[PDB]
RNA sequence: GUGAAAGCGUGGCCUAACGAUCCUUUAGACCUUCGGAAUUCGAAGCUAGAGGUGUCAGAAAAGUUACCACAGGGAUAACU
RNA sequence: CCCGUCUUGAAACACGGACCAAGGAGUCUGACAUGUGUGCGAGUCAACGGGCGAGUAAACCCGUAAGGCGUAAGGAAGCUGAUUGGUGGGAUCCCCCUGAGGGGUGCACCGCCGACCGACCUUGAUCUUCUGAGAAGGGUUCGAGUGUGAGCAUACCUGUCG
RNA sequence: GCGACCCCAGGUCAGGCGGGAUUACCCGCUGAGUUUAAGCAUAUCAAUAAGCGGAGGAAAAGAAACUUACAAGGAUUCCCCUAGUAACGGCGAGCGAACCGGGAACAGCCCAGCCUUAGAAUCGGGCGGCUCCGUCGUCCGAAUUGUAGUCUGGAGAAGCGUCCUCAGCGGCGGACCGGGCCCAAGUCCCCUGGAAGGGGGCGCCGGAGAGGGUGAGAGCCCCGUCGUGCCCGGACCCUGUCGCACCACGAGGCGCUGUCUACGAGUCGGGUUGUUUGGGAAUGCAGCCCAAAUCGGGCGGUGAAUUCCGUCCAAGGCUAAAU
C-alpha cells in the first residue's frame, strides 16, 4: 500500500540562520582553540605541541 | 503648460526643470495622406456613390431634421464622435451640391 | 522535532489526547470559515467586529506610488545630521545646518518632540505640519519648500 | 475554527502540490550563468564585459523620480547632440532606444556628457590589419588594449553634504504651511472660478 | 408645551405589542470621490430612517417508494 | 469473573477478538498566534541576484536612494497629523531612629484624572488670492492614537485554519 | 472550320511535399463533477481532470495603436517585490492581477502601397560545363491581374556638397567538444586462521588515504585514483596570426534644401447575446446586426456631452539569449 504521510521532496530542508549569529559562532570557535583545555577535552592529542 | 513652480502642491507643481519641445518626429503626420491619396479616395467616390444610410442622411438634411440626422448617423456608426463626422460630410457634400 | 512532539508521549494511551467521548471527527463545525453567521456567530462578534458588511468608495486600479508620503518627526531630524556636522553646528551660531530630510527619504516633517536647544536648523522638505514649523521657527530656523 | 485568532485565508483549495516550484537547483543555476558570462567573455574579448553603454534615466511615477538608474538606449536626439550615427553607435558598444524621448534639458545633457565621455577612453581597432580609417585608434591597440572587468561608467548616486547657510529675516517671515494650505486651496478651485469668469464674459 | 408658579412632559399608569449583513429607497450636510486637467448629467460614499426575514441572532424550496440504497442508532418503535 | 470498546451503567444473554510472526495510525507544508531560547536593536533581515569557494548543491563576502516588517495615527474620502504628565499605591537604595516609626528616592505594574493628534461637533479676535489662514476657547462623542520608541531575524512545543 | 484566351477534366506523365509514433516540458480547442459553502441553485472545485488536435530542443511571446501623470520610463520572457494588495464575491464561502522598484538576459528587423518603362533588371525547370549545400551557359516556362530592386514612420523620396565609410579567398595556430595509450609505493619477518586482506615488527608512496576487486578491516597484490606527457578524431562556428588580392562606377554616413512625404476594411468601432476576467454602466474572446475615419485613429480602470492635454499608430510578417 501507501505508506502515512509520504515524504515531499518540499520539505523544509535548509535553514537560514542570521550572519551576525554565525560570525558569533565563529568567533567563540576560535576562541575556544587557543584554549589547551578546550582543545584536550575535544579528543585532540596536542601532549608535544609547544604553544 | 507653465514651467513647475518647484512646490509639492498647486498648479504646476513638481521638481523645477528646464523643458524644452520635444524633436520632430515622423510620426507626427499620423493621419495625413499624400495628394494622390486624396486623389485616388475622390475619384472612387464618384465611381462608386454612396451607401443607403448615407442616403437617409443626406436626405433628412434637406428637410432639416438635423438632430434626427445625427442620431441616425449615432445608431448607425455607433459613436457620437463619428456620428457628428459623417453629418457634417454629408452636409459638405449637399453644401456644393446645391450650389450647382 | 519528531522527538519533541507531544504525540509521541501519549503512544499507548488509546485516543491520543482528543477523548473517548468527543473523538477526533473531520470536520464536526464544518470547513475553514464557515457558519460565520450561523454557529460561529458569537466568536466574529466576540472576536472580530466589524467582519461583515461594506464600508466606504471603491478606488479602481489604485497605484500606491501616488500616495508616497513618508514622514520625520522633529525629534528625529538632528538623527540625520553626520556627527561630524553636529560639532560645526555648535562651533558656529552664525549659520545653520541645512536639513534636506528629502534627501534622507522623507517627504513630510510632523512635529513631535522639541529640537536641539539653542540650536537654530533650516529644513527642505516637500511638505510640513503647522506644529513642526511652529517649533522650527521658535528655535531660530526657517522652513524651505521643494519638489 | 476556535479561539481568538486571525481569520485564515489560505490560498490551498486548488491542486496546488501539482504546481509546487522547488529550488534544489538554485546553485546549479549560479554555477551555469557564471559559466555563460566566462564563455561570452571570451567570445567578445577585449570588449568589455559589462556589455553596451547605457544613458542615466530618472525612476518613474513620484516615489522613484529623486533616483537615477541605467536605462534601455541613448535617445536619437541624445546621440545627434554627441555628433553619432545612429547606425554606427550599436557597433561601437553604445545601446541606442529610438523610443525614448527627451523632455527636459538636463536629461538631454547629462547623457550627451556621458556619451563624449565614453568616446574620449574608447579604443577602436581596424576593420582590416594595416590600412586604418577614420574613427580607428592608432599605437593604442596594444598599450592598454585590455578586457575590462566590471562597470566602466558606473551609475551612481552624489549626495551633496550639509551645507550651513545664514538664516535671513526672509526666510524667518516665510509661512510655509500658510504655502500649501493656499497652494492646495487653489488648485483644487481652479475649475469653479474659471467657470464664473468664462460666464461673466457670456453676460458681459 | 402647559401652569400664577414650584413643577411636570423624550409617547400610552407599570409589567408584552417586535427585526442584522447585502441590496433598494428616502431625508440631511453652498459635504467627499469618479485617480491626465475641467464643466454639467449620471454614478459612487458619509449620517439617520423606511421596504424583512413570525423556523422571529434573520437559507430561496412539493411529493412518493411495497423496486429501493448507504452511514449509524438499542440515545428510539414493532416481541420476551 | 475476559480483555479492548461505546456507555448513567459490562463478567454480561452488548460488539471486536481461534493462534503466531512481520507490517500498521496527529505527519509534512503555508498563514497566524502565545510562550520560550538565541542574535542584534530604532532598527532588523544576504531572502532575487552577484562575487566566490571545500577543484566546490556547503562555507565565506556584498543592500550602493532595493525590498519586507518596524519607526504615526485618525478619516469613507478630500485631508490633517501627536506642547512633550499630575496623582494614590508600590520594588530598591540613602539618612535619622531602633516602634506595625519618621524623612528623602518612586523603577515595573495597577487605579484615577488632565493634556496632545485625528473623525465628528463647536469656536473666530486678526488676516486673505472668497476660501483658506488661526489670537483665544472648547466637547457625558468617537479612535486597533500621543505624552522619550521595541522591534526584526531565527529555533522549537502547543493551538486555529487550508 | 482554323486560332487565342478562360474555366475545367484525364494521366502508373517528369520531379517533389503530406499522413503515423512518442509525453516530461510547450501551443490551440473542448470541458465536467466529486468537493467547499457545515443544506443549496450563483459561486467554489476549475478557465482544472477526462476528451480532440499541433510542435520543438526548447515552445510560446516579442520590437508598443505600451507603462504612466513622474525630474518621466521604453520589444518579449523570467526571478524577487508589489501582495493575499486594488478589485471581484448569495460582498457569504472564498477569490485575486497589474505598474513602479531590484535583478537574469539582451537584438533587432522584413514587407504591402506613388516612384525600371531607354527595355522583368526577377524566378523555376530541362540539358551541358565547372572550383558542385553552389555557380555559369543555353533552351523551354512562370510572371505585367506584377517578379526583382528602392521605401517601412526610428523614417523616407528628390536636389545640393562634405569628401567620411563600404568590395574576397586561402595557409597555419589557438579556443571548443569527443576518444585512446603509458606512468607512485611491501605482497619483507613472527603469530592466529581453511584463506591474512587480522594482530605485532620493520619499511615505503602520497598533487594518488575516491571507489571497487582479490579466500576476513588491503594507500603500497590487481583495476583504478592524483598529476603530466603523447596520440586520434569531430565541429567550419568564434578567435589570433600570415600570404595574396584590394576597380568607390555605385550605395551608405554627415550637412543643408523650397518642395514632396502614399503607412494594412466587413477591419476598427458600436449594439446585442454567450462565455471568460480582479476588471467593477461591462477584461478579453466569439456569434449575429450595424459599420468607419485620414490635420485622422486607439488608449488614459465610473456611463454621458463639451473644452483641452498626454500617449502610442491596430486590423501583414520574422527574430537568438535569460525561462
Ligand atoms: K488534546
Ligand atoms: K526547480
Ligand atoms: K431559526
Ligand atoms: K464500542
Ligand atoms: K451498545
Ligand atoms: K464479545
Ligand atoms: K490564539
Ligand atoms: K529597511
Ligand atoms: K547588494
Ligand atoms: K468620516
Ligand atoms: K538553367
Ligand atoms: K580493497
Ligand atoms: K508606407
Ligand atoms: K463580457
Ligand atoms: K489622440
Ligand atoms: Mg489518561
Ligand atoms: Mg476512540
Ligand atoms: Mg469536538
Ligand atoms: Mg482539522
Ligand atoms: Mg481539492
Ligand atoms: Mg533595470
Ligand atoms: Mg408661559
Ligand atoms: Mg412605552
Ligand atoms: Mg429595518
Ligand atoms: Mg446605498
Ligand atoms: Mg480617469
Ligand atoms: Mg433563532
Ligand atoms: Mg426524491
Ligand atoms: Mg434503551
Ligand atoms: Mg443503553
Ligand atoms: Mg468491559
Ligand atoms: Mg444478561
Ligand atoms: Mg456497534
Ligand atoms: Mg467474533
Ligand atoms: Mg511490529
Ligand atoms: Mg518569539
Ligand atoms: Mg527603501
Ligand atoms: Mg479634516
Ligand atoms: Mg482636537
Ligand atoms: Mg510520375
Ligand atoms: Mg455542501
Ligand atoms: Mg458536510
Ligand atoms: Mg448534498
Ligand atoms: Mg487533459
Ligand atoms: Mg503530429
Ligand atoms: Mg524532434
Ligand atoms: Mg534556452
Ligand atoms: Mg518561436
Ligand atoms: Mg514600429
Ligand atoms: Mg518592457
Ligand atoms: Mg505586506
Ligand atoms: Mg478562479
Ligand atoms: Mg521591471
Ligand atoms: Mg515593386
Ligand atoms: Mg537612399
Ligand atoms: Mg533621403
Ligand atoms: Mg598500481
Ligand atoms: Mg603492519
Ligand atoms: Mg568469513
Ligand atoms: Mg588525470
Ligand atoms: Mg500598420
Ligand atoms: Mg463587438
Ligand atoms: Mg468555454
Ligand atoms: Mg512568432
Amino acid at each position: 500500500g501507501r505508506m502515512f504521510a509520504p515524504t515531499q521532496t518540499w520539505r523544509r530542508w535548509h535553514r537560514k540562520i542570521p550572519v551576525n549569529q554565525k560570525r558569533y559562532a565563529v568567533a567563540s570557535a576560535i576562541a575556544a582553540s587557543s584554549v589547551p583545555s578546550l582543545v584536550l577535552a575535544r579528543g585532540h592529542r596536542i601532549e608535544s605541541v609547544p604553544e | 503648460k507653465q514651467p513647475n513652480t518647484g512646490i509639492s502642491v498647486g498648479l504646476n507643481k513638481g521638481h523645477v526643470v528646464t523643458k524644452k519641445e520635444l524633436a520632430p518626429r515622423p510620426s507626427d503626420r499620423k493621419g495625413k495622406t499624400s495628394k494622390r491619396i486624396h486623389f485616388v479616395r475622390s475619384l472612387i467616390r464618384e465611381v462608386a456613390g454612396f451607401a443607403p444610410y448615407e442616403k437617409r442622411i443626406t436626405e433628412l438634411l434637406k428637410v432639416g431634421k438635423d438632430k434626427r440626422a445625427l442620431k441616425v448617423a449615432k445608431r448607425k456608426l455607433g459613436t457620437h464622435k463619428r456620428a457628428k463626422k459623417k453629418r457634417e460630410e454629408m452636409s459638405s457634400v449637399l453644401r456644393k451640391m446645391r450650389a450647382t | 522535532t519528531t522527538r519533541f512532539k507531544k504525540n509521541r508521549k501519549k503512544r499507548g494511551h488509546v485516543s491520543a489526547g482528543h477523548g473517548r467521548i468527543g473523538k477526533h471527527r473531520k470536520h464536526p463545525g464544518g470547513r475553514g470559515n464557515a457558519g460565520g453567521m450561523h454557529h460561529h456567530r458569537i466568536l466574529f462578534d466576540k472576536y472580530h467586529p466589524g467582519y461583515f458588511g461594506k464600508v466606504g468608495m471603491r478606488y479602481f486600479h489604485k497605484l500606491r506610488n501616488k500616495f508616497y508620503c513618508p514622514t520625520v518627526n522633529i525629534d528625529t531630524l538632528w538623527s540625520l545630521v553626520p556627527q561630524e556636522v553636529k560639532d560645526k553646528a555648535a562651533a558656529n551660531k552664525g549659520t545653520a545646518p541645512l536639513i534636506d530630510v528629502t534627501q534622507f527619504g522623507y517627504f513630510k516633517v510632523l512635529g513631535k518632540g522639541v529640537l536641539p536647544t539653542g540650536q537654530p536648523v533650516v529644513v527642505k522638505a516637500k511638505l510640513i505640519s503647522k506644529n513642526a514649523e511652529k517649533k522650527i521657527k521658535e528655535n531660530g530656523g526657517a522652513v524651505v519648500l521643494t519638489a | 475554527m476556535k479561539h481568538n485568532n486571525v481569520i485564515p485565508n489560505g490560498h490551498f483549495k486548488k491542486h496546488w502540490q501539482n504546481y509546487v516550484r522547488t529550488w534544489f537547483n538554485q546553485p546549479a543555476r549560479k554555477t551555469r550563468r557564471r559559466a555563460a558570462r566566462q564563455k561570452k567573455a571570451a567570445t567578445i574579448f577585449p570588449r568589455p564585459t559589462a556589455g553596451s553603454l547605457r544613458p542615466i534615466v530618472h525612476g518613474q511615477t513620484l516615489k522613484y523620480n529623486m533616483k537615477v538608474r541605467a536605462g534601455r538606449g541613448f535617445s536619437l536626439e541624445e546621440l545627434k547632440a554627441a555628433g553619432i550615427p545612429k547606425k554606427l553607435a550599436p557597433t561601437i558598444g553604445i545601446a541606442v532606444d529610438h523610443r525614448r524621448r527627451n523632455r527636459s534639458l538636463e536629461g538631454l545633457q547629462t547623457n550627451v556628457q556621458r556619451l563624449k565621455t565614453y568616446k574620449a577612453k574608447l579604443v577602436i581597432f581596424p576593420r582590416r590589419a594595416k590600412k586604418v580609417k577614420a574613427g580607428d585608434s592608432s599605437a593604442e591597440e596594444l598599450a592598454n588594449a585590455t578586457q575590462v572587468q566590471g562597470p566602466y561608467l558606473p551609475i551612481v548616486r552624489d549626495q551633496p553634504a550639509i551645507e550651513l547657510v545664514k538664516i535671513t529675516d526672509e526666510m524667518k517671515s516665510f509661512k510655509a504651511y500658510g504655502k500649501l494650505r493656499i497652494e492646495r486651496t487653489n488648485a483644487r478651485h481652479f475649475g469653479a472660478r474659471l467657470k464664473r469668469a468664462a460666464e461673466a464674459e457670456k453676460e458681459e
